[PDB]
């Protein structure tokens, strides 16, 4: 399965098994025996607009 | 009426072992406490 | 606030502490709990904070 979304820059540390915070609490929660991989890259020029 | 040490000895050895078994329910073995209601109250499941 | 080499020390005492207003305030850049995970603070009692 591939899940996709957009978050802040310093919220990428809550996408991991066993974390807390406004993102992992109630936006997107990863089980505690996760198996896959997590990939993330900056996208300032595409998603941020004056 | 005024010698049964073999029997006494047996009856005793068993009590000394059963007490040592229960007295081990209060050691940490390298944990924060000896109570499961204390590790299930100040720690998250992971 | 207080310097780093002479920190302060307030001894919170008998009261009704609501660590939820802290935990969810989202204004904190770092909120780590060590002896006890944060959500179970509003369900325990100690002697002195």
């Amino acid at each position: 399965y591939a899940d996709s979304f957009v978050i802040r820059g310093d919220e990428v540390r809550q996408i991991a098994p066993g974390q807390t915070g406004k993102i992992a609490d109630y936006n997107y929660k990863l089980p505690d025996d996760f198996t896959g991989c997590v990939i993330a890259w900056n996208s300032n020029n595409l998603d941020s607009k004056v | 009426s005024s010698a049964l040490g073999k029997l006494q000895d047996v009856v005793n050895q068993n009590a000394q072992a059963l007490n040592t078994l229960v007295k081990q329910l209060s050691s940490n073995f390298g944990a924060i406490s000896s109570v499961l209601n204390d590790i299930l109250s100040r720690l998250d499941p992971p | 606030f207080a310097s780093v080499y002479a920190w302060n020390r307030k001894r919170i005492s008998n009261c009704v502490a609501d660590y939820s207003v802290l935990y969810n305030s989202a204004s904190f850049s770092t909120f780590k709990c060590y002896g006890v995970s944060p959500t179970k603070l509003n369900d325990l009692c100690f002697t002195n904070v």
